[PDB]
């Protein structure tokens, strides 16, 4: 796994207390118990042989998946949630705009003055965008999808209009 | 009244006359005569309009009969004039006995709803009439295939006949 | 902190459950009189009134869960049920839930001979037990608030779960078809 | 009910049996049993248009009640006494349906008993 | 639901944080760093970002929550995600 | 605790797992090797969505590979097999209905359908 | 996309001494 | 796209591996060709069959819905492994202890079906009683024959 | 605050 | 027929004589109008059929389909005129006299009273589709699938030959009415099935067969969208005709020949429907559905009972204008992202929110809901196939579960969930684009109002 | 469909008044068609899980579904043809079972279900 | 752990163009710019009762009395239950009541 | 609106609500209290069920074991 050892218990640290907060339910019965939890992590936490911590790590998934919750709680816009993806069928992308036939785009005579400007920035910045990462890029290819920000002034963010104008997460 | 009650018949309606034990009003009754008078009154008038429209202009349309042509059983055989009329009579008699079917089962199916609870006994004549009616149709047509004709129904025939004459032979 | 939410969920858990001359009432409790008075498989009447006391139970945890004990949902309070549309909707059908059964039961032409005769431990089978699930159902409730830590049984996951049938068929007849060409 | 206990959990051959009783004639310890009567006729049963299962030995009860509520229109709380009568005879007819159940128990007791004193003196 | 805004955000990020009892709720400011000024460790940043979830009612992945160090840093990911741009 | 027993149509957890472990320098070369190829194949894709002026379709050759692997393969359950199976069956019922229907055994009095 | 039409190298296979 | 970069014939050599590897945008150490037995696949990657439930949600895919990239390899059975369709994610349970507490179950359910069937439940009373024959001419009893009578005595 | 809500063009 | 086959011709004049920018408006404008003067086909009678000279006769079976084939004519015009835009003017013209040439075949093929006529004009069909498909199509597998089109056809068409010629020569006629008069059962010998194979086996390559339906996918994939529509909606249906015409003189030797290609259907249309489920190409998707409808009207034709007759003649004329109008849906998507991936372009219904009502009309009429008529004909095929035997319910209604999940599967997948974020060309539907699909759907659902006119000659 | 296929081939009718006046001994066959026809409709054991998963779309949808539409046409199906299940034993034993297990084995499940129009559902 | 100064800048800036684009979203107080009690609800469900009830109702019974009861048994009633010691009104005729009761009671 | 939201703070009410669900609430209490006194077999059973053994030979008519 890509995650160092120090990521990996935290992990298993927020999953575990989450488990357990789906079992107590009530806030002072997972309260007391959470702090059960994290005595046992402090207890080891300063364990310096890599052998015994990497076992100790083992045995906790191994505890934790013999006492998951069968259905444990889920925040309703998180992946599995019930309001997961809800309102994807809302996001329209922006380039839709520019289909429109000139009456609708009349309604907004404002709203589409703005939008002429962040498309002559988009077009005016990007020669420099692809040149920033050229020579930044190290011979062969990125090895990391970590995207470098803007040096000069006036210059943008590398690849940064997909981000910036991404649908709202409530579109309507 | 407008079809031949005759083909159609249903038995004389008997309904009981009103006998309430309560002094409450009927919704009903005061329903009816909010509906005679809304619905009823204006839907007579506009009728009574139309029918005086058809009065000035009356015409007539008729029903066509068919005369009588031999049958397949007096075709020459490979005589396809002979045949072909014998076959068109084959198939509009065809089209009728499958009419017959339906004014047995009309008959049938709203004597079924008519008598109610007591259907079982009170629509012995309609069933028996209905079981007798599809027999027939049963022996004249049934099996013919996609491709029927009159000389598929008579070598069904003939070979029903052969049948019961080795019946009557028999005992 | 919703009073109106709170009477219609009570009413209608009430007249679910079988509760005395509720909507419900009138369906429910006829048909367990019948069918424990009726010549019929054994098994299936068992399994049907074992299924009336779980009725309780889990009309029992969604009052107790959703209504009873300190509030459990986030920090920010926007509960608001003051909507004329969400009151006057619901009060239509609690007023149905109340009174529909009686009136309908009142109106109806009788179509069969309701057997009302039978000995009091069978015209009275279905609240006994309905009343056991509301007790049972309040003891385990009530369990859960003690400071105790315990292993999922295998019957729980098996209800939990749904039988494990969703989870295998789910899986396989979509496997089995879907590789089938 | 303990009638289930006993047959099967118990001794079968002195229990009735549901689907084939009465299996001893009726007259068989009555001197002289009197017909049950049928009030309403067949004509008036048909005319009623009731159920088939409603058109039993209480059937003058049930019409009785029906037309009391079609006269009673709208006070469906009407015919509370109609409908009590109805129901009461149904309940009489079904004592004595329970009465058959226990006299061909009885009656069965009584043979395994003959049998049994016309076996051991044997 | 009504709707958030860059200081609200503020305000209930560090009223979460003043009812921690290992954070001083006087040396407690929008710029300190959870690990080299509050003197916390990995395991109480990762319960100070499950409050943080509890209280704005939406879970952050564990990749992004490691890197959220200061209550400031907290506060521009819920702006992000809830677009809020007061 | 009951050690998990993987199938086909439920995996192996993660966390379960031991190669997830013990990293070796070679695994993690592994995974830093599939990372740059994944990197690079993302600033190509990024190159081309992100162009202020490229309207239409970002071909990829993935996608074009999946399908053509997929339609090629053009020609049990599929064989005489399932066939005799079922001819068998019809003509096993239909025989038995025959025979009824010519010794007057088989119920056909109100059909008239067919 | 327009219509594909024979290349080179599909006209060559119609050049040789046989099919 | 060239003829060069489509797929091909099943791979022999270590060097018709590797090139084969890299048309596909894989390692050659994690590209394996599917066995040859002439079923037809060629030289595509057998990829783990897993479900594209299974992967990272979090991630930002090149298409989420299908949590692919732009590139990556597809999987042989990719339409039949999309999250709409087969789902092979672990349980909390095991696949064999589901399809036996399943099977029993229904297994045990089934067989007291059965004992209720051959003991059922009834209450102590005699056959309902109907007047006129059982209602012989009700039940469309034909009249001109004349049923044996049906007598029902008091008690 | 009214905010622009993103649609395909419906007029045709 | 001269009342249509005249004006057909003059079709051809009409387009090599129009101005240069007139030839798609006046070609479709008169080819309407000649649809529209083919509803006077519609004068059948209970007993005999419309016979208008020795050459041409109408009856319930060929009516429904010369309205079916008069009515494609505009559609397809409609459907080519973007593609071809660019193409030379006179390849225009040329593109259009091919789809002139194939109305004109085909309204005569389905008339024809003589069986050599029908074959004549039957097998003339092969030519303007052929040329269709390789000169027009756009990609280097239609020459090939111009070869299998041509030679799976002529395999059974060349031994069909041998079969009429033989049957004239010992029955002194092919005319059809006569034939109804002069047949003679045919008796078990090894001479008598081969004739009966010879009589089939071309009909049954074109419906086509299960076993012999590889050349149909091809086709598709490669044919411009109006040799789909032409292919799919009529051509297929001469398969389906011959044999209802042609089985008169196969009794009584059909109840045990049919056994083979009933299970060959019954299975077919199982395994068919099932391919669907895994198909990647959306072209390929629908003519791997049309297998699977058409065998269906296979076993119907087999089992010949007046219900299957009913069914069958209803399937095909439904089948016509749900497989065509499925075609030109996946066209309109083709012709934005220029492929036929399915997976390619998901998410559609948010771009283009009427054109999802188009395709969620399409899918429920081929999953056949009640009362379309993709219902009544495949309702009355399965009343009349559980008399046959009763265990093919079975496999009836697994079909229609399987026939129900790739239906709206092709639908969920191409029409919602979340858009393909790089597709930035979906350019909303234009005004052609949805009066081509409106052509399709309402005169389908509009025969549910009177589906008598599409009941054959047995109802 | 397997309900339609018998009456059309035995009765000649798909007409309730006609299925009714015939009275069809032998009713076997089309009354297991209908009661496979309600185990779905009415997501009895069998094929069930789909209604519960049918908690998917807007809280006014469910209620409309789980009240007076959908579900209920499975039992209404039934309640239609009980002039014939009155007098077929088989099927009532048949459907008294599936109906048994159908009540048990969803509320055991709702016991432990923690999403509340699941346990409605 | 944390950000690096490179992911913290990045993320800077982005932060500064989408606040400005979200700023962007909201509309002008012209926008959008659109082209050329009792005795008032009471009127309202008059015109609803008399366009959507006596309209259609108007309409049914015309189709009902002069299309649908004119053909044969196209409306079937299921005939009236007749009681004892009822009276039919078109043969002025008198059920007989039922005979004397048992007379059980309680 | 007319209900500012509150933080970490009981809700704020509005009369009616709470007069209305009171109100509908006694309803359901009187109405099921009202039922009782009028249809109290409904719960309990319109009529006795006789005890089988208290009926006596001579009304079962079995006759002595001898004969
Ligand atoms: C008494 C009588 C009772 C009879 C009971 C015996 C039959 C029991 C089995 C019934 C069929 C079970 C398969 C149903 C599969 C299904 O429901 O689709 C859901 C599946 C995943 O859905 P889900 O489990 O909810 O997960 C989503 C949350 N991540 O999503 C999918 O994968 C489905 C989409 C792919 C399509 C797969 C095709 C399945 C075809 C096989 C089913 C049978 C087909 C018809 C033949 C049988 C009919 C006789
Ligand atoms: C590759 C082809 C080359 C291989 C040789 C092809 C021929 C081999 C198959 C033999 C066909 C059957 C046959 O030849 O029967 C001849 C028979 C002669 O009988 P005749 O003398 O005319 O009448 C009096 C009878 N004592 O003729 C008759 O009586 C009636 C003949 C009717 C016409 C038969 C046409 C032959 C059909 C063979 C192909 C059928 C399968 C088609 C497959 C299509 C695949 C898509
Ligand atoms: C009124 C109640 C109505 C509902 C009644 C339902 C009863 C259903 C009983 C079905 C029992 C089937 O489930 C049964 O449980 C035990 C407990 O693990 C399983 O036992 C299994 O688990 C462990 C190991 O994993 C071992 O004990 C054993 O080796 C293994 O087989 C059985 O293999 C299984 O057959
Ligand atoms: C089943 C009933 C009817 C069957 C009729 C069968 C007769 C043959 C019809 C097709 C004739 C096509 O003739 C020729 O076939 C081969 C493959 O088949 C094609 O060639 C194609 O397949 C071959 C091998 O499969 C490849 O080596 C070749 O690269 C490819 O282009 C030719 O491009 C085509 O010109
Ligand atoms: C798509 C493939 C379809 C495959 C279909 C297979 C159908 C098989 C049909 C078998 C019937 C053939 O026809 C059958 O054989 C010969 C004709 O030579 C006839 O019999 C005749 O030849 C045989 C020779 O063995 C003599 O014994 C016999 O004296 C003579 O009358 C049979 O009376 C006839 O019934
Ligand atoms: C025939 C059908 C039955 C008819 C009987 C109808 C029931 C009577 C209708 C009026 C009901 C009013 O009910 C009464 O209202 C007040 C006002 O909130 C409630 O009082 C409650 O809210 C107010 C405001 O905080 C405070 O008095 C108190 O804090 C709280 O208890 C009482 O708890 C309740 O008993
Ligand atoms: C005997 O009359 C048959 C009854 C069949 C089972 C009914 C269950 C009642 C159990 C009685 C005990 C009391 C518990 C409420």
């Amino acid at each position: 796994a890509y995650l160092t050892h120090q990521q990996k218990v935290l992990r298993l640290y927020k999953r575990a207390l989450r488990h357990l907060e789906s079992w107590c339910i009530h806030r002072d019965k997972y309260r007391y118990f959470a702090c059960l939890l994290r005595a046992r992590f402090d207890e080891h936490k300063n364990e310096k042989d890599m052998v015994k911590a990497t076992q100790l790590l083992r045995e906790a998934e191994e505890e934790f998946w013999h006492g998951q919750h069968p259905q444990p709680y889920i925040f309703p816009e998180s992946p599995g949630g019930t309001s997961y993806e809800r309102y994807e069928c809302y996001k329209v992308p922006e380039w839709c705009l520019d289909d429109w036939h000139p009456s609708e785009k009349a309604m907004y005579p404002d709203y589409f003055a703005k939008r002429e400007q962040w498309k002559k920035l988009r077009r005016e910045s990007w020669e420099r965008e692809v040149k920033q990462l050229q020579e930044e890029t190290p011979v062969g290819g990125p090895r990391t999808e970590a995207l470098p920000p803007a040096r000069k002034q006036g210059d943008l963010p590398p690849l940064w209009w997909h981000i910036v104008t991404r649908p709202r997460e409530r579109p309507m | 009244d407008s079809w031949d009650k005759d083909v159609y018949p249903e038995p004389p309606r008997r309904t009981p006359a009103p006998s309430p034990q309560t002094s409450l009003p009927n919704p009903i009754t005061y329903l009816t005569k909010a509906f005679d008078l809304l619905v009823d009154r204006p839907v007579t008038l506009v009728r009574e309009f139309i029918e005086r429209q058809h009065a000035k202009n009356k015409y007539y349309y008729y029903h066509r009969e068919f005369r009588r042509v031999p049958d397949i059983t007096e075709c020459q055989e490979k005589d396809v004039l002979c045949m072909f009329e014998a076959e068109m009579q084959w198939r509009r008699d065809y089209k009728v006995d499958q009419e017959i079917v339906n004014i047995i089962q009309e008959r049938l199916k709203a004597c079924q709803q008519r008598e109610g609870e007591s259907h079982r006994q009170n629509c012995a004549k309609e069933l028996e009439q209905f079981t007798q009616v599809v027999k027939a149709y049963q022996d004249r047509y049934h099996d013919l295939g996609a491709h029927y004709s009159a000389r598929k129904c008579l070598a069904k025939q003939k070979q029903r006949m052969l049948a019961e004459r080795k019946a009557a032979k028999e005992a | 902190a919703m009073p109106f939410t709170t009477t219609a969920l009570i009413v209608g858990s009430l007249a679910l459950t079988g509760m005395p001359f509720l909507t419900g009432f009138y369906s429910k409790d006829l048909i367990i009189e019948a069918a424990n008075t009726s010549y019929t498989n054994a098994w299936a009447l068992l399994m049907t009134l074992i299924a009336t006391s779980f009725t309780a139970i889990y009309s029992t945890r969604i009052i107790f869960f959703a209504l009873l004990g300190q509030p459990r949902f986030p920090t920010l309070v926007n509960i608001n049920e003051n909507n004329p549309l969400l009151i006057n909707s619901i009060k239509r059908l609690l007023i149905g839930s109340l009174f529909a059964g009686y009136i309908i039961s009142n109106n109806i032409p009788p179509t069969t001979i309701p057997q009302m005769t039978m000995p009091y431990y069978l015209k009275t089978t279905a609240l006994i037990v309905t009343i056991l699930g509301f007790i049972l159902a309040l003891e385990i409730s009530n369990m859960t608030k003690n400071l105790k830590y315990h292993y999922p049984s295998n019957a729980f996951k098996f209800s939990t779960l749904l039988g494990y049938f969703p989870t295998i068929m789910h899986r396989l007849a979509p496997y089995m078809n879907l590789s089938m060409s | 009910g303990a009638h289930l206990a006993r047959r099967y959990l118990g001794d079968a051959s002195v229990e009735p049996d549901p689907l084939r009783m009465p299996t001893f004639p009726p007259d068989y310890g009555f001197p002289e049993r009197k017909e049950r009567e049928m009030v309403a006729t067949q004509q008036e049963m048909n005319d009623a248009q009731l159920v088939l299962q409603q058109r039993d030995y209480c059937a003058h009860y049930l019409i009785r009640f029906l037309k009391c509520k079609r006269d009673s229109f709208p006070n469906f709380l009407a015919c509370k006494h109609e409908r009590h009568d109805w129901d009461y005879c149904e309940h009489l007819d079904y004592v004595k349906r329970m009465k058959e159940f226990e006299r061909e128990r009885r009656l069965l007791q009584r043979k395994k008993r003959r049998e049994q004193r016309e076996a051991d003196m044997a | 639901a009504p709707p958030l805004t860059l200081e609200g955000i503020k305000d209930r990020v560090l009223y979460v944080l003043k009812l921690y009892d290992k954070i001083d709720p006087e040396k407690l400011s929008v710029n300190s760093h959870f690990m080299k000024d509050l003197g916390l460790d990995s395991l109480d940043q990762v319960e100070i970002i499950m409050a943080m979830e509890d209280e704005f009612g939406f879970e952050i992945p564990d990749i992004d929550a490691e890197k959220l160090m200061c209550p400031q840093e907290i506060v521009d990911y819920i702006a992000d995600k809830k677009d809020v741009y007061e | 605790f009951p050690k998990y027993e993987a199938s086909r149509l439920s995996s192996l957890p993660t966390t379960l797992d031991p190669a997830e472990y013990d990293i070796s320098s070679e695994t993690r070369k592994a995974q830093a090797e599939r990372l740059a190829i994944r990197s690079r194949l993302k600033r190509e894709y990024q190159l081309q969505y992100y162009d202020p002026s490229r309207r239409g379709v970002i071909e990829d050759p993935a996608l074009v590979r999946w399908t053509y692997a997929r339609s090629a393969n053009i020609y049990a359950l599929f064989g005489i097999g399932p066939l005799v199976f079922w001819y068998y069956v019809f003509k096993t019922d239909r025989d038995r209905k025959e025979k009824l229907i010519q010794e007057g055994k088989l119920d056909r009095t109100f059909n008239i359908s067919y | 996309a327009r219509q594909w039409q024979p290349d080179v190298e599909w006209a060559e296979q119609y050049g040789g001494a046989v099919m | 796209i060239t003829k060069d970069m489509l797929p091909g014939p099943y791979p022999k050599t270590p060097e018709e591996r590797a090139a084969a590897a890299k048309k596909y945008n894989m390692r050659v150490e994690d590209y394996e060709p599917y066995p040859d037995d002439g079923t037809g696949y060629g030289d595509y990657p057998k990829l783990p069959d897993r479900s594209q439930q299974e992967r990272d949600p979090w991630y930002d895919w090149d298409h989420p819905d299908l949590r692919l990239n732009w590139g990556e390899p597809m999987h042989w059975d990719l339409d039949m492994y999309i999250r709409n369709r087969v789902d092979t994610s672990p349980t909390p349970v095991n696949w064999n202890l589901m399809c036996k507490h399943l099977f029993g179950f229904v297994a045990f359910m089934l067989f007291m079906f059965w004992v209720g069937e051959t003991y059922p439940a009834y209450q102590p009373v005699g056959p309902k009683q109907y007047p006129y024959n059982n209602l012989y001419l009700e039940r469309g009893g034909d009249p001109n024959k004349e049923p044996e009578p049906v007598v029902h005595y008091e008690i | 605050k009214r905010l622009f809500i993103i649609k395909p063009s419906g007029f045709y | 027929m001269l009342k249509y086959i005249i004006p057909t011709i003059m079709l051809m004049p009409l387009t090599w004589l129009s101005k240069n920018n007139m030839i798609w408006v006046n070609s479709t404008a008169h080819s309407l109008l000649i649809s529209f003067t083919s509803l006077l086909l519609m004068n059948q009678f209970g007993d005999n059929s419309l016979n208008f000279s020795l050459l041409f006769f109408s009856d319930s079976l060929s009516t429904p389909l010369l309205i079916l084939t008069m009515w494609l004519l505009p559609l397809m015009l409609m459907a080519s005129q973007h593609h071809l835009s660019k193409e030379n003017l006179t390849r225009k013209k040329l593109f259009i006299t091919m789809l002139i040439s194939l109305q004109l075949f085909l309204i005569m093929t389905f008339t024809a009273m003589e069986l050599i006529l029908f074959y004549i004009l039957f097998e003339a069909t092969l030519v303007p589709t052929l040329i269709i498909i390789t000169r027009w199509g756009n990609q280097t597998e239609r020459l090939n699938a111009g070869l299998y089109f041509l030679f799976y056809t002529l395999a059974g068409s060349l031994p069909l030959l041998v079969a009429l010629i033989y049957i004239q020569n010992t029955v002194g006629s092919l005319n059809f009415l006569m034939l109804q008069y002069w047949v003679q059962p045919v008796h078990n010998s090894w001479s008598n099935v081969f004739m009966w194979l010879a009589c089939m086996m071309a009909f049954m390559v074109k419906m086509p067969l299960y076993g012999l339906h590889l050349w149909l996918p091809k086709a598709h994939v490669e044919a411009p969208i109006a040799g789909s529509m032409v292919l799919a909606a009529v051509l297929l249906k001469l398969g389906g005709y011959g044999m209802l015409r042609i089985t008169l003189i196969l009794n009584p030797m059909t109840d045990f020949m049919a056994y083979p290609f009933i299970m060959l259907s019954l299975w077919g249309m199982i395994m068919t429907s099932s391919i669907c489920l895994r198909q990647t190409d959306l072209k390929s998707l629908i003519a791997y559905s049309s297998v699977s409808h058409m065998a269906l009207v296979i076993v119907a034709i087999l089992i010949q009972t007046p219900w299957s007759y009913m069914g069958a003649t209803a399937l095909m004329i439904a089948h016509g204008l749900t497989s065509s109008m499925l075609f030109c849906l996946a066209n309109s998507n083709y012709e934005r992202i220029h492929s036929r991936t399915m997976i390619l372009a998901r998410g559609l219904q948010t771009l283009l929110p009427l054109m999802a009502t188009w395709w969620l009309l399409a899918s429920l009429t081929n999953l056949a809901l009640p009362p379309t008529i993709n219902l009544i004909g495949e309702l009355f095929v399965v009343m009349s196939t559980f008399s046959w035997s009763n265990i093919t319910i079975i496999l009836m209604g697994v079909n229609m579960v399987i026939t129900a999940l790739y239906s709206l599967y092709m639908l969920i997948m191409t029409q919602r969930g979340k858009y393909t974020y790089h597709i930035n060309n979906i350019s909303p539907s234009f005004t052609r684009e949805n009066a081509l699909m409106s052509l399709h759907i309402l005169p389908l659902l509009l025969l549910t109002l009177n589906p008598k006119i599409i009941l054959g000659p047995l109802y | 469909i397997l309900a339609m296929a018998w009456f059309l081939t035995n009765l000649n009718t798909w007409d309730l008044q006609q299925i009714f006046m015939l009275n069809p001994s032998d009713s076997n066959m089309p009354l297991i068609g209908l009661a496979l026809a309600a185990t779905g409709k009415s997501a009895q054991f069998g094929l069930h899980p789909w209604l519960p998963s049918a908690m998917e779309g807007p809280t006014p949808v469910s209620a409309l579904l789980h009240s007076s539409t959908m579900v209920v046409a499975g039992i209404f199906l039934l309640i239609r043809f009980y002039p014939l299940t009155e007098n077929n034993k088989y099927i009532q034993s048949i459907t008294l079972c599936l109906g048994a297990i159908t009540t048990l084995f969803t509320a055991m499940c709702a016991l432990t279900q923690n999403d509340i129009k699941k346990i409605i559902a | 752990s944390g950000y690096t100064p490179e992911e913290k800048l990045r993320l800077q800036q982005l932060r500064e163009l989408r606040r400005r684009w979200l700023k962007d979203q909201e509309l002008s107080p012209r926008e959008p710019v659109l082209p050329p009690n009792v005795i008032y609800k009471t009127y309202r469900h008059s015109i609803f009762a008399f366009t959507h009830v006596l309209i259609p109702v108007w309409i049914i019974h015309y189709y009902l009395k002069y299309h649908v009861t004119t053909k044969p048994y196209t409306i079937v009633e299921k005939k009236p239950r007749i009681f004892p010691g009822d009276t039919i009104l078109e043969t002025g005729e008198v059920i007989p009541p039922m005979k004397e009761f048992p007379d059980q009671h309680h | 609106a007319h209900i500012e939201p509150r933080y970490r703070q009981f809700p704020q009410l509005t009369r009616s609500q709470v007069i209305q669900a009171e109100f509908f609430s006694a309803t359901m209490w009187f109405w099921i209290l009202w039922r009782f006194w009028h249809d109290s077999d409904a719960v309990l059973g319109h009529f006795p069920y006789p005890d089988p053994s208290q009926w006596t030979d001579e009304e079962l008519g079995i006759p002595p074991d001898d004969e």
